[PDB]
């Protein structure tokens, strides 16, 4: 029974946004894989004041958050007859506006905190960093290499909410053939990405991926080189890059539209004023090393920023070793931009993200007279406080192309070909097809993972997109299963 | 049933004054919708505050409305010399609609 | 880096419902797999006229669509007091009946259009078709062989919608142990099968499956036989077989049921009058051939139609080669029949399809008097416009049986045994269990895909069903992984 | 000699997700039938 050694950080007292350092001591014979364990502390936004009616305050991401007067629109200078405004909590509880220390913002975590925490990981042997990757390589190998059976395991490790499935109860139904009792199944989430008033301390178990973490036969010895010179350097992300805020106050607008019928549309507009999130304390920061008792495939990654229009030819010179199957993802720069309100939710998406909003109202029509009884005497349009937001990943590339030194190689292949068909046919059971259409792969061998033998290997990158322009840019991230020699 | 105001206060220029209006019997709920009006002599009354805290366009920022205890309060912070006028409170009873007060003559010394 | 050659169709200018011809030229050394790429054009139904009230018009699939008078039932000759009828969009927008060119039908796509497009695919070498299959073999190998990790990839390739998961927001909840803020997760679809006013052009990437498309070592050479004589003949499906229509008009019935309480039931009945779909122009029709630079398992398929009662013994003589694991699906003829309103949704289902309907009303009870206040003085039963139709595949076979020449072989095995247990135990990771209970498999070897070696091989087909009768028939489709010799 | 707890453990660990619906049909567990509602309004917010 092999043991896991609990090595402490070399620097100590780690802080978000600062570098973290790990050392590899000598306690076993071979070390195969290592995992960083962290406990993120509790998160809660600062107590704020409910605004006085008529006050419009500057908010987040260039939005003027308005608590307008009665009889006016959401714009405080536009009349709207019948509109009466109240302040309600996101659960429908009243706020009594003007009361100090009543409004507290709900706080997110970003989707996949374990990926964003290890923003840049490098391995050093007296300097001369042998392996170095970022969070984009981690989310690429999540989208491609991690199977669907272990998807819930990876979501539990990196602290992603999982859909808990519940049931409603027996229902009427019908059976149309050309009656039966049937239960309704719903899905709900209680995890970290759920906006909460007090987020519990969270357990991050981030796997560390290197060239020697795949095969136990290719695990490097702990005696060939001294254990003192082996160091691990990680760039932890900022607190603002991991925790976002949810609007903890909603302006509830009743509106009596007089007439026959006399509608009562009640809508909710969020009041988002940023607070001061408490500092996240990294507790129990350990590294688990599998020091068991008794050619190589180094992955070469690079990140490029692109802003050309209708033809974006990018050449690289770092790739010299032969290249096997290669994952490429063209993430928009706006996805990880601070100006994005949905930066935390849409960071791990290599396509143009939009939001489909359901606003499910509760329509009810009531008649009073018992004589006229054809057009209802009143109606109601009670909307929910929080509208349903589906994030759609529209494709970012129209025609990807990879041109070699002398031959055409990949020339104007559509993104659906390289994003859906190539993961479907090449890779076997290990390479799943990502749900993100922006992420794609280019193949170079017949047998990527079907056998441990090179069946084909070897350089430009070009896409004929329609999104990248002067104000809209893009970010190419790669992950190639290159082959290296170690002696 | 009627609404009562006190006859007068006096306020120094640049000072803060709090006029009060109240029901004769019962409490002044926010559903009674106090509305404060200012009438300079020789001029028609002007809408100062409607729905207890909201101000129409053109009203200066110094006027504020609130409901304190069981009455409605108009607070003027940094009152100028143009505030010497007759101030009326009106409450919306369900049956009798708007009922207006006697009038408080604010004196700016 | 092997390239994909873009060979044009041999016939040219392809049209739905007509034959399509592909040739294989010589550009590389070996060809392993090939993919047909077709960009279907836009779809929009013709503008129609909103009917005058009281007019009952003959509709689709033998249904008399009625826009009845006020005070009458859905049957225009049955009185129903309080009923007032209005014409509304599926989105609730009024139509003002009698106005010309206001009603336009929404258009489906059939479920899995890429499977239905290649209705009959054969490969010819100077005639004498070596391989021949239909769409049923394609949907069988989708249900059985395509893994769940690549399910989203196959759904993106053949143009099937994928469920986008979104979240609603924070909620109240409760915790009962013998409180916590929880988000609600919903699923929605924006793909081809969603009824839309204007269907966008769609990229079908249909994989071509043959005996030499599995192993790269078994790929036939391009030099052993001339490339001129190798031809591919495909029968494209009809325009009506790919694009269906959704009712773009709903008769909204308010009904004031007088009394205490005074209910106001509002229901919606679709107004379905067929229009003229614009012709889909097949654009950028190409065949992608992997012409890389430098015994067999031929699948023998057949389709039979059956109409016997309580004993349906069918004998075949085409199967002469030894037979490995075999997939059989008994699809009802009504599934692909033109008279089926749900033909497009339920074509790829080997069981008896029924519809369970949510009709989720928005009930609200209002009292006016403030004195009686025990039984409500009014109610409301506002239903949604589009009821939720779950398609259920009831099992098609009671006791399946396959009798050999001299021995009993498979005798009266239940369909749940051959549809659930045999995919569960036999096949390994490659053979998944289909969700359709009608689709089933009969095994003949211990190791179907666990190794590349024959571990067992070799004929009647009989089922004791309870659905097939004089007016109800059935269609058997097979896919057997037989073994052939090539020299 | 084993019990029901060993069976549910080897179901949770060893039975793959592709064969999950098969095992749920064998042991008589309900499977979620997926249906659709119809066309809806929605919105698209891009910035």
């Amino acid at each position: 029974g092999f043991e896991y050694n609990k090595v402490r950080p070399h620097t100590g007292t780690p802080t978000l946004g600062n570098k973290l350092t790990f050392g590899i001591p000598q306690y076993g014979d071979f070390f195969h894989d290592m995992v960083g364990h962290h406990i993120l502390g509790a998160c809660h936004s600062s107590w704020q004041d409910a605004p006085i009616q008529g006050t419009s305050q500057m908010g987040a991401h260039g939005q003027l958050q308005t608590f307008p007067r009665n009889g006016y629109d959401w714009d405080n200078q536009t009349p709207l007859e019948g509109a009466v405004y109240t302040l309600v909590d996101p659960f429908g509880r009243p706020i009594v506006p003007g009361t100090k220390n009543a409004y507290r913002n709900l706080v997110y975590y970003c989707e996949y905190p374990g990926e964003r925490l290890y923003e840049n990981v490098r391995f050093d042997v007296n300097g001369n960093s042998l392996d170095e990757y970022s969070s984009d390589v981690t989310t690429l190998v999540r989208k491609f290499c991690i199977p669907g059976d272990k998807m819930t395991g990876y979501k539990h490790l990196v602290g992603q909410e999982v859909s808990v499935e519940g049931t409603s109860g027996p229902l009427l139904c019908n059976i149309h053939d050309l009656l039966d009792i049937r239960r309704n199944v719903h899905y709900s989430c209680n995890g970290p990405q759920t906006p909460k008033y007090y987020q519990p301390p969270l357990a991050l178990w981030i796997k560390l991926r290197f060239w020697f973490n795949e095969n136990v036969n290719l695990a490097i010895p702990s005696v060939s080189i001294p254990f003192g010179e082996r160091f691990i350097t990680i760039k932890l992300a900022s607190q603002k890059d991991l925790v976002n805020e949810f609007p903890g106050l909603f302006v509830r607008q009743s509106r009596f539209i007089a007439g026959r019928p006399s509608r009562r549309n009640i809508r909710f507009k969020p009041w988002f004023i940023p607070g001061v999130i408490n500092e996240i304390s990294l507790t129990n920061n350990e590294l688990y090393i599998n020091n068991l008792f008794v050619l190589i495939r180094v992955h070469k990654t690079q990140v490029t920023h692109t802003n050309n229009n209708h033809h974006d030819e990018k050449l690289m010179s770092a790739l010299k070793w032969p290249i096997e199957y290669m994952f490429i993802g063209l993430k928009p720069t706006w996805n990880i931009s601070d100006q994005n309100p949905h930066q935390h939710r849409d960071w791990h998406k290599f396509g143009h993200v939009v939001n489909a909003i359901m606003q499910p109202t509760h329509h009810a029509e009531i008649s009073f007279q018992d004589r006229d009884t054809a057009l209802p005497d009143a109606c109601s349009s009670i909307s929910d406080i929080s509208p349903v937001t589906y994030p759609i990943t529209l494709p970012i590339i129209k025609n990807i192309s990879v041109t070699a030194h002398g031959i055409n190689l990949i020339d104007k292949f559509p993104s659906k070909f390289c994003s859906s068909y190539i993961p479907f046919h090449y890779g076997g059971n290990a390479i799943k097809t990502p749900d993100d259409p922006g992420a794609m792969m280019i193949t170079f061998a017949l047998k990527p993972r079907e056998e441990y033998q090179p069946s084909g290997h070897i350089f430009y990158i070009s896409w004929d997109t329609d999104y990248v322009g002067s104000i809209t840019t893009a970010d190419l991230v790669v992950s190639a299963s290159a082959i290296n020699f170690l002696l | 049933q009627t609404v009562i105001q006190e006859p007068a206060m006096s306020v120094s220029p640049g000072g803060t004054v709090t006029l009060t209006c109240a029901w004769s019997s019962g409490s002044v709920t926010t559903s009674n919708y106090p509305s404060w009006f200012q009438q300079t002599p020789g001029q028609p009354p002007r809408q100062l505050i409607y729905n207890t805290n909201s101000r129409p366009t053109g009203v200066p920022r110094r006027f504020s409305g609130k409901i304190s205890g069981n009455k409605a309060a108009l607070t003027i912070t940094g009152a100028q010399a143009e505030d010497e006028a007759d101030y009326f409170c009106g409450l919306y009873k369900r049956s009798a609609n708007n009922i207006f007060g006697g009038g408080t003559h604010l004196t700016v010394l």
